[PDB]
């Protein structure tokens, strides 16, 4: 149970800084995900 | 009780093959990976299915899983009166933040 | 073996405190989550909360934050499930649960063996 020799956290802390690089930077990201299952298409409207 | 909708009734002679399907919000299968259950009356549950497929100690090689999106199958081949006993369909969701039970599969012999 | 023990029969009175007990023993303790979950009679499978017990980190149940009370000691190897007050819908047997968490998935592999709290009238 303890945190040790060969026994860590599973998350460890962001290391994020200004002056780390773009690469080393933080991004937001978003990812859209969509399921064809026989539904309402919901989310509809630029076509007209 | 969440939403997980399951057969509360099977029966079937003895050999017989059930499939319970379980369905709901996609946040509660679709997201999370299907496991099954099962307790005797009276008695403590015990998981049978983790992973849509992969089974604990103590499991037999009768039930099968399968999840398809948001729906899901448990195949329990060859039955005898070890059935007796409510079978669920639940898992670990981030729906509602919660290990979401099922309905129960309770089966007798005629 | 792996068992989450919970003690025998349980009689109280309403509106005052309990803390039932839960030994985790025969496993690495504080190396799975571990889940109280209630059943009372005549129902489909309820849920309570489960809790982390290196530092009480409990995923709770939303619509009971507050009312029950989650605690889990890790040197005792004890989760400890404890109520202010009491009721007329606690009376039901609860459980624990071991989470198979040995690289695996998280279903609950190992279970309480149930214990019922009662008020007799």
């Amino acid at each position: 149970g303890v945190e040790g020799f060969n026994c860590y956290f599973p998350l460890q802390s962001y290391g994020f800084q200004p002056t780390n690089g773009v690469g080393y930077q933080p991004y937001r990201v978003v990812v859209l995900s969509f399921e064809l299952l026989h539904a309402p298409a919901t989310v509809c409207g630029p076509k007209k | 009780q969440s939403v997980l909708t399951q057969p509360p009734s099977a029966s079937g002679t003895p050999g017989q093959r059930v499939t319970i399907s379980c369905s709901g919000g996609s946040s509660n299968i679709g997201g999370n990976p299907v496991n099954w259950y099962q307790q005797l009356p009276a008695t403590a549950p015990k998981l049978l299915i983790y992973n849509n497929n992969q089974r604990p100690s103590g499991v037999s090689d009768r039930f099968s899983g399968s999840k398809s999106g948001t729906s899901a199958s448990l195949a329990i081949s060859g039955l005898q009166s070890v059935d007796e006993a409510d079978y669920f369909c639940a898992a670990w969701d981030d729906s509602l933040n919660g290990v979401l039970f099922g309905g129960g599969t309770k089966l007798t012999v005629l | 073996q792996v068992q989450l023990v919970q003690s025998g029969a349980e009689v109280k009175k309403p509106g005052e405190s309990l803390k039932i007990s839960c030994k985790g023993s025969g496993y690495s303790f504080t190396s799975h989550w571990i889940g109280w979950v209630r059943q009372k009679p005549g129902k489909g499978l309820e849920w309570v909360g489960i809790i982390h017990p290196y530092d009480s980190d409990t995923r709770y149940s939303p619509s009971f934050q507050g009312l029950v009370t989650f605690s889990a000691d890790k040197s005792s190897s004890t989760a400890y499930l404890q109520w202010s007050s009491l009721q007329a819908s606690d009376t039901a047997i609860y459980y624990c649960a071991r989470r198979t968490d040995q690289y695996g998935s998280h279903g609950m592999d190992v279970w309480g063996q149930g214990t019922t709290v009662t008020v007799s009238s």
